[PDB]
RNA sequence: GGUAGUAGCAAAUAUUCAAAUGAGAACUUUGAAGGCCGAAGAGGGGAAAGGUUCCAUGUGAACGGCACUUGCACAUGGGUU
RNA sequence: GAACCGGGACGUGGCGGUUGACGGCAACGUUAGGAAGUCCGGAGACGUCGGCGGGGGCCUCGGGAAGAGUUAUCUUUUCUGUUUAACAGCCUGCCCACCCUGGAAACGACUCAGUCGGAGGUAGGGUCCAGCGGCUGGAAGAGCACCGCACGUCGCGUGGUGUCCGGUGCGCCCCCGGCGGCCCUUGAAAAUCCGGAGGACCGAGUGCCGUCCACGCCCGGUCGUACUCAUAACCGCAUCAGGUCUCCAAGGUGAACAGCCUCUGGUCGAUGGAACAAUGUAGGCAAGGGAAGUCGGCAAAAUGGAUCCGUAACUUCGGGAAAAGGAUUGGCUCUGAGGGCUGGGAACA
């Protein structure tokens, strides 16, 4: 299972740390209900504009979604912009302004 | 189940079905054990009695032969 | 366990109507809820579907009967007598 | 007429804040909050009975046992395939 | 948009003529497959109570995805929705009922309870019956949820993604099946529909006689239909705390449509403001005594659920009985017992 975090519009308008939100995701995603137990079985890679996040195991794009909204809470950015399933791709989640 | 898999007889189904009815037995485990140990009785008294069978005509057995050597002694 | 010391079907009444009137209607009560031979199949297997109606469950033939009994002692005594009555009349 | 501006308005837990309209707002509408009915209901339909009370717009007087901008009231229209 | 019913008239195709079909040992099956006076059966068609079983809806648990709520801290967590009508075909075949083979005591089969069997069980193989069962067409094009572009005054505009996979039950509402209990109580009729007994009568050779078969064609009158159904739309002289038949019925606690709290839906409608005198109405408490009060223990208080122990006289033997009289009850962490499916001593995994 491979997850796509799609930040590219807020990094382009300076409001995102691609790193900062790499380091959140390695440090929380839990495996065997302990956090930061990523190792072989879960890997998080970054990019310019997209974390990918692969797992051997089955995953669930339910908890990408949930983590990333922890994150945007702690930023206190939640209030300008919500992870939305982008319409073409299954496997990947985008940061949208609403208004 | 254990009449289908031929574990007992129509005859000992008949039996403890007649007990289950009549509250002898609480529970699964309880019913298995009894089974268990009437089979094992049974098969023991069996043997049993097969080998005391068979040691007295092994007994006879011997017994004639000495019998008839004796009688032949006797003839010489 | 007995249940019952002598009540047996009538303890549904409970202490109600008297010692008396239960022990007569206990004769009632048994009765018309036995089974009865069949005569036409040889089974016990007749009750009573109304007063005085008998339907065996396994032959299906219906009999009328007593109103509490298959056989009322009357109806043997009939019987008899229109039986000794037909014999005389053929002879 | 006196009684007399007196007897009374007291069952069914409960209202509050801001705004809008209006000559006039404790009582109309919007939003927020705090409560109640708690599925054998203060919810959602029928039978009988009623007969337009249904829906829209507007409103002098009367009535809605205080009040009303309001309405099961009044006036004009519409509605039951 | 997609179906159905009743009636009418024909045309095409199909079916029968061994004049009135074929198949199965049988239960019976197949879209068709004669027939008039006369006669016969069934359905319509029926009480009440108890257990058990099946189906539909609801409730409930888990996973996948979509959106939302919380996020000082924790929370792969909390919430919402994740749909499939009539009707047509095929499949399936509950509990019963029925048919074929065979002939049973060492009797066996069997239900929660029963019950069944030489009047033919067990066993093996079949037929039929219900379905609010399954699949497909209807039908995803619809509905719902989410994500976008556009007019931005009047395009009821335009596009995409999903609508997925399992568990569980003395759970609740409805329907059905099959047993059992009760009666000195046995718990409607008719319209209508279906089936059957009989066979008078009836036709031809390349056309005739029939045909409950398929498709095609036409028509379907009259009246009611708004609204309330009630703490103001009915009655009670009223917008009266009274009276007036019935359908639906979520979560928690709990035995429980008890009481108490909550969700959907509804609603804050009972003229308002200030104070907190006496006397009242409704609701509590009260030291010591404990009915001395009073006609009278009126009123109030006391008791109360569940589990365990225990329970007298008397008695119509059924009861009395929850007699009386005693003990326990929270939270937290554990232990033991009570099951289903699959796989050839399987007493196992
Ligand atoms: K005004
Ligand atoms: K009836
Ligand atoms: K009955
Ligand atoms: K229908
Ligand atoms: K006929
Ligand atoms: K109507
Ligand atoms: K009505
Ligand atoms: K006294
Ligand atoms: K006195
Ligand atoms: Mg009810
Ligand atoms: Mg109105
Ligand atoms: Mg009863
Ligand atoms: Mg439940
Ligand atoms: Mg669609
Ligand atoms: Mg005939
Ligand atoms: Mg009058
Ligand atoms: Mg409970
Ligand atoms: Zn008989």
């Amino acid at each position: 299972a491979t997850f796509v975090i799609d930040c590219s519009k807020p990094v382009e308008d300076k409001i995102m740390e691609i790193a900062s939100l790499e380091k959140f995701l390695q440090e929380r995603i839990k495996v065997g209900g302990k956090a930061g137990a990523l190792g072989d079985s879960v890997t998080v890679t970054r990019d310019k504009t997209k974390i990918t996040v692969t797992s051997d195991t089955t995953f669930s794009k339910r908890y990408l979604k949930y983590l990333t909204k922890k994150y945007l809470k702690k930023n206190n950015v939640r209030d300008w912009l919500r992870v939305i399933s982008s319409n073409k791709d299954r496997n990947v989640y985008e940061l949208r302004y609403f208004n | 189940k254990y009449r289908e898999s031929k574990k007992i007889d129509r005859h000992m189904y008949h039996d403890m079905y007649m007990k289950v009815k009549g509250n002898v037995f609480k529970n699964k485990r309880v019913l298995m054990e009894n089974i268990h140990k009437t089979k094992a009785e049974k098969a023991r008294e069996k043997t049993l009695s097969d080998q005391f069978e068979a040691r007295r005509a092994k007994n006879k057995a011997s017994r004639e032969r000495k019998f008839a050597r004796r009688e032949e002694r006797l003839a010489q | 366990t007995k249940r019952t010391k002598k009540a047996g079907i009538v303890g549904k009444y409970g202490t109600r109507y008297g010692a008396s009137l239960r022990k007569q209607i206990k004769k009632m009560e048994v009765s018309q809820h036995s089974k009865y031979f069949c005569e036409f199949c040889g089974k016990y297997a007749v009750k009573r579907k109304a007063v005085g109606i008998w339907g065996c469950k396994d032959c299906g033939k219906v009999k009328a009967g007593g109103a509490y009994t298959l056989n009322t002692a009357s109806a043997v005594t009939v019987r008899s007598t229109i039986r000794r009555l037909r014999e005389q009349t053929e002879s």
